[PDB]
């Protein structure tokens, strides 16, 4: 079956090792616990074209304790910008974790998602999320805690890696 | 040992290697990466293991690391060794090296530039070791990298790159502190020498930090009109993302002088899609860069315009097929493409048209205009919209374009997300989050669709006629068009309906554009006649439209909402011919369906009555003067068309032939006012209502619920039973209809909102305010009783101590009726909901009514028996247990507060305010606070239930800075404030109120309540009203603080 390495990136604070674990275990963390170096979390999927599986690597967020801060990157065949509606400063360095992104990787399939879009309190707006419409990267609002958009990112990389717009999950 | 870094390395990038493992080894490399001559391991590592590029990377990252968080540490030495380090690792690029590492060595010389070079130029005839330490050499080392070999070339490409996005694109903290030096650097590299000294007169420190004398354009242009020849894809992308980001900000006699659009026209039509991407990129930086010399732009917009034919077979290229599958890689391209073309129409003003340039331009927006993709065309209605409303443009679009602009507008104007299939909706699953945000655009694209046809309609209003005219004649005789017209009801989710709706549409476009042509037109000498002919066209226009005779009420609802349009121009002679139309169609009846049954024909019949009642009533409002030369022919008509109309409709026109009998300078005004009014307000003094209002049971009796008590024994119904369970039969329809009517008409609550309102709904003089308070002073002064009696009733319905009286069997029926939440109903639990919905319905309108005859001043509030009467209505009290009204919504406290108490307040007349607030404040305050202290002490649906607390505290905190402000007044706060503190009969229920404010649980109302409390604290100290004050805030309590610290320090004095 294909392997496919993701690198999960963000801003630190945005829910990126919250995101994986849901995806690990249906289970919740209200811990905000900070992720030193990246987390390295198998995840699969199953499709009605067989079985994929996501190498995730879910580095860390903070300046403090990014090991090798892009190094990561390297050999990546997806990755997830996570930023979380909740604060703007989260959303402002998007642009910027992009750029030490696709310096590493140049044409991986890339998806923008906007965390903790549950609290009725979003401070980012639809009005501001052009970024992604201008660099051409597919959007989602998310919530590690409600599955109504939890997997839609891993779906779209899916459908772009795998170069079949028709799989689609089943559990 | 290099080997223990090789193996953390592995140990990292192992996939089998556990989270633990890689966390030591992470550990051990950050030790190695804070280690001293940590730069010079980074650069022996990428000098020695060119092969492995992870282990090369990471020693470019510590060489990194080292000239981005240590550069201010290392002295003079250190700092030259790491740039000899840099520029050795550089000029060593080889083939094998991997992008990522071309990146890295780029991004260490494009940071050790930012911090050393040029920074000697600001000291007067530098040394020359001071040229040294700043880098002299950069550019002709550069130069020397980019001979080197073909990944040095790349390299190179790369370092400009970063270069100029870190200093001009990207808000660079280091380069923020060198802006002066650096960007005239950057400007003098790529910019000739000559061109240079025209712009800058810098002595010749500055041109020895220059080695290519012509500038770097003169390379790169010459480079990427060889590589298109060549058709080498791979160096055309480089050169194209290196020149992207350095076409804003350099001299624009460069960009000239290697003719840099023509190459970028070049690459624009190469079939390389990035190509194109990046070359539109550039074109659109091209042309919206500031220049500074405006022969240069005109070059450069004349080299656009001269080339529309080009940019067409570049659209026609990157066009697909769509039905199966979007191609992603060109639909971008197409967006970014159809948004360049969208900004171009700014210049078409400045084009000299020897050749039909802006006819192609035009053609080619239009052109793209009618992409499947409603994005695409989005894109370029907001550049329709604009051409057409600056007259500089028409009569361009007039000679070329309008007659197929319109077309499209028109053939646009349909319902994208209810049409099965359309091709539109392939593009929304990718432009889209979801179906919400698809509707929302479309709704906003078919607005601005219609605002197109409205301008065209007021531009060209004679083709547009004619064009309107053609295509309705032509539908109409279409099989689509003969089911609707032969036909009584149409499936609103199908295309029958869908159609005759957007025609109707365009008709309704139409009649706005020729609305707005009153005003675009220049009022010539020629004006009368042209607008003579316009309300003939008019005329002709809904004459053919009302000889097809349609029936379908949701379609003729839109028919008469456009007629009423017609007669904001036409005639008053053919105002009556029209109107007598209007109200003869929509109050047809319709055998087909019995009415009332709440069926969704049911329902859009009782819609279309509604829209016309509601659009007669607007115009009468409009233009009362000129409905006076009919109006005996409207009596008429309207009392031919009563026997069949409804009650809730009965009033509605009746308040139309009122509104014309007030405010239409229309003679024997009373007589006609008495004739209209007293036979529906005559209800209210029925004397079984007068006495009966005074009993609750009686009330219970009349609002059926005796008769719902025999239908359950009739049915054997458990008073237990889950009434959900249990369907509604037809004695229970029935018994809704007859309970319904009976009750609509015993309260003619609605009918006395609708006069009143209307009546008063404005007013020329304060004369002719004073003969409307004459008329209405006999009739609502006696009636204010039994109206405050009715909402005293409706208030003790709720309360479940008071229907205990009432039979077991229907105490279940009734305490739904009280739910609170937010179709024909099927089962009895439906029935209560509509029992309740009933009840409900009749405390908004007695709100609305009392708030309405607030209007009427004088005649209300000078009353003795207004405020005793208006309070006791809404704060029921009960002996012992002091809960005010019990079991009302709070939803229902926040309707009570929001209709009637605050619009009662603001409405007091200045020369009553004297009598009516002294005796209404008082009572009033305490009830507030009795009532919010009851429910905060209660304090998903139980969210929901403290969201609704939360909005009637949001409601009494704007009740109390309507009545004295929050820290400016207005004449009326100022006039209220000498109320409030004057009276300590009214100020220490106000206080006790504004404490518990003050400490409930809200952000927001605390917050407001306590800059209530600053602005209000000097006057009201200024003796019991101290002591409690003192006493009470002080216990009870960010400028809170603030207003604490001041109640301290003066109380405490
Ligand atoms: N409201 C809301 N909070 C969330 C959601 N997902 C995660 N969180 C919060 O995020 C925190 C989890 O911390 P992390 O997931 O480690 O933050 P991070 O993005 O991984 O950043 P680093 O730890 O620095 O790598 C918890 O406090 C959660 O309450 C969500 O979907 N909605
Ligand atoms: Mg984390």
């Amino acid at each position: 079956v294909p392997t496919f390495k993701l690198v999960l990136v963000g801003d630190g604070g945005t829910g990126k090792t919250t995101f994986v674990k849901r995806h690990l275990t249906g289970e919740f963390e209200k811990k905000y616990i900070a992720t030193i170096g990246v987390e390295v979390h198998p995840l699969s999927f199953y499709t009605n074209f067989g079985e994929i599986k996501f190498d995730v690597w879910d580095t860390a967020g903070l300046e403090k304790f990014g090991g090798l801060r892009d190094g990561y990157y390297i050999n990546a065949q997806c990755a997830i910008i996570m930023f979380d509606v909740t604060s703007r400063i989260t959303y402002k360095n998007v642009p910027n974790w992009h750029r030490d992104l696709v310096r590493v990787c140049e044409n991986i399939p890339i998806v923008l998602c906007g965390n903790k879009v549950d609290v009725k309190e979003r401070k980012v707006k639809a009005k501001t999320i052009t970024f992604h419409r201008k660099k051409n990267l597919q959007y989602y609002d998310i919530s590690a805690k409600s599955n109504y958009n939890f997997e839609k990112p891993f779906l779209w990389l899916a459908r772009k890696l795998a170069g079949n717009p028709q799989l689609e999950f089943v559990e | 040992g290099a080997s223990q870094i090789v193996s953390a390395l592995d140990v990292i990038y192992s996939p089998k290697s556990n989270n633990s493992q890689r966390q030591e080894a992470q550990k051990f490399l950050d030790e190695v990466k804070l280690c001293s001559e940590s730069p010079f391991w980074g650069y022996e590592i990428a000098l020695q293991n060119p092969t492995n590029s992870i282990l090369k990377y990471f020693g470019l990252g510590l060489l990194d690391h080292a000239v981005k968080k240590n550069w201010n540490d290392y002295d003079e030495g250190k700092r030259v060794a790491l740039r000899k380090w840099v520029m050795e690792l550089n000029f060593g690029v080889q083939d094998y090296d991997t992008r990522y590492i071309k990146e890295k060595l780029a991004t260490l010389w494009v940071e050790v530039a930012k911090r050393t070079w040029g920074e000697a130029l600001k000291q007067t005839n530098p040394t020359e070791e001071q040229l040294l330490t700043s880098w002299v050499d950069m550019d002709n080392n550069l130069f020397e990298l980019w001979n080197i070999n073909q990944s040095s070339r790349e390299l190179a490409l790369i370092i400009f790159r970063i270069l100029f996005e870190d200093v001009f694109l990207l808000d660079d903290l280091i380069v923020l502190k060198r802006m002066t030096v650096i960007q005239p650097l950057c400007v003098m590299i790529v910019c000739p020498i000559e061109v240079f000294a025209i712009k800058y007169k810098f002595s010749d420190k500055w041109t020895k930090f220059k080695a290519n004398e012509e500038g770097w354009f003169s390379v790169w242009i010459p480079e990427l009109n060889n590589a298109l020849q060549q058709n080498n894809s791979e160096y055309i992308i480089r050169l194209l993302e290196t020149l992207k980001t350095c076409l804003n900000w350099p001299l624009t006699e460069v960009i000239v002088r290697n003719d840099v659009l023509s190459s970028l026209l070049t690459c624009l039509s190469s079939n390389i899609p990035r190509a194109q991407s990046m070359a539109l990129d550039s074109i659109h930086i091209l042309l919206t860069r500031p220049y500074s010399n405006e022969s240069h732009y005109q070059m450069t917009i004349d080299r656009v315009f001269d080339n529309m034919d080009l940019l067409d077979s570049v659209y026609e290229s990157l066009l697909f097929d769509p039905t199966d599958d979007i191609d992603e890689t060109k639909y971008p391209i197409i967006k970014k493409f159809v948004d360049m073309i969208s900004c171009l129409y700014v210049c078409v003003p400045k084009i000299k048209e020897t050749n039909g340039q802006i006819q192609k331009y035009f053609k080619l927006v239009l052109k793209t205009t009618y992409n499947p993709s409603l994005i695409v065309s989005g894109l370029t209605l907001d550049l329709w919209c604009t051409c057409l409303r600056n007259d500089e443009y028409l009569p361009k679009l007039e000679k070329y374009v309008i007659p197929d602009l319109l077309q499209f507008a028109a053939d646009a104007l349909v319902y994208y997300e209810q049409i099965d299939g359309h091709i539109s909706k392939k593009f929304a699953e990718i432009d889209f989050q979801s179906k919400s945000e698809f509707q929302t655009f479309c709704s906003t694209y078919r607005k601005r669709i219609r605002d197109i046809i409205r301008l065209i309609s007021c531009v060209e209003l004679d083709l547009t006629y004619d064009w309107l005219n053609n295509r309705l004649n032509n539908y109409f005789s279409s099989p689509f068009g003969q089911q609707v017209l032969s036909s009584t009801f149409l499936d609103h989710k199908l295309e029958p309906y869908l159609g005759a709706l957007s025609q109707y549409m365009i008709v309704e476009c139409f009649i706005n554009g020729c609305i707005r042509w009153k005003i675009w037109y220049p009022t010539g000498d020629d004006y009368d006649e042209k607008l003579d002919s316009i309300l003939q066209k008019l005329e002709i226009l809904s004459n053919q439209l009302i000889a097809l005779n349609l029936r379908e009420p949701l379609l003729l609802k839109k028919q008469i909402q456009n007629f009423a349009l017609f007669l904001t121009m036409l005639k008053d002679n053919v105002l009556f011919t029209l109107l007598e139309k209007i109200i003869t169609s929509a109050t047809m009846d319709y055998p087909e369906i019995n009415l009332e049954e709440r069926g969704a024909e049911s329902d859009a019949v009782r819609d279309l009555r509604y829209a016309c009642g509601i659009e007669l009533n607007r115009m009468a409002l409009l233009m009362p003067e000129s409905l006076k030369k009919i109006y005996p022919d409207l009596e008429s008509v309207i009392a031919r068309i009563m026997p069949n109309l409804s009650y809730h409709e009965k009033i509605s026109f009746k308040s139309f032939l009122l509104i014309i009998v007030l405010k239409s300078s229309l003679d024997m005004k009373e007589e006609r006012f008495a004739a209209i009014v007293d036979p529906e307000l005559l209800a209210w003094s029925d004397k079984t209502t007068v006495v009966g209002l005074s009993d609750l049971h009686w009330f219970m009796e009349r609002l059926g619920i005796v008769q719902i008590a025999e239908y359950f024994q009739r049915r054997d119904i458990d008073e237990n039973s889950d009434l959900l369970s249990i369907p509604i039969d037809d004695e229970g329809k029935e018994l809704k209809s007859e309970l319904t009517k009976r009750w609509q008409s015993l309260f003619p609550v609605r009918a006395t909102r609708m006069f009143i309102h209307y009546s008063m709904q404005s007013i020329k003089t304060d004369e002719e305010f004073k003969m409307l308070q004459d008329l209405w002073r006999p009739r609502i002064v006696p009636i204010l009783p039994y109206i405050t009696r009715l909402l005293y009733q409706l208030q003790s319905y709720h309360d479940p101590d008071n229907w205990k009286g009432l039979p077991t069997v229907v105490q279940s029926f009734v305490k739904y009726s009280t739910i609170e939440r937010f179709k024909a109903m099927q089962t009895l639990r439906d029935f209560a909901d509509s029992v309740g919905h009933i009840i409900r319905y009749t405390r908004e309108y007695t709100l609305l009514v009392l708030s309405a005859i607030s209007s009427l001043g004088s005649v209300f509030y000078l009353l003795d028996e207004s405020p005793d009467l208006l309070l006791n209505s809404i704060a029921i009290f009960k002996p012992g247990s002091n809960e005010i009204s019990p079991g009302v919504s709070t939803h229902g406290w926040k309707h009570i507060m929001n209709i009637a108490i605050r619009p009662i307040l603001k409405g007091c007349p200045k020369d009553c305010l004297g009598k009516f607030m002294p005796a209404f404040l008082p009572k009033l305050f305490e009830i507030l606070d009795l009532l919010l202290c009851q429910k905060w002490s209660s304090h998903t649906e139980e969210i929901l239930e403290e969201n609704l607390l939360r909005q009637l505290t949001t409601v009494v905190v704007r009740i109390v800075i309507d009545c004295v402000g929050q820290g400016r007044l207005n004449n009326h706060q100022m006039e209220m404030r000498k109320i409030i503190f004057n009276d300590l009969n009214t100020l220490a229920p106000f206080l006790k109120l504004l404490n518990h404010l003050i400490s409930f649980k809200d952000t927001k109302c605390s917050f407001n309540s306590i800059l209530v409390m600053k602005c209000c604290l000097t006057s009201v100290l200024n003796n019991t009203v101290d002591e409690y004050f003192t006493f009470e805030v002080m216990k009870n309590l960010h400028e809170a603080l603030y207003a604490f610290t001041v109640i301290f320090l003066t109380l405490c004095k």
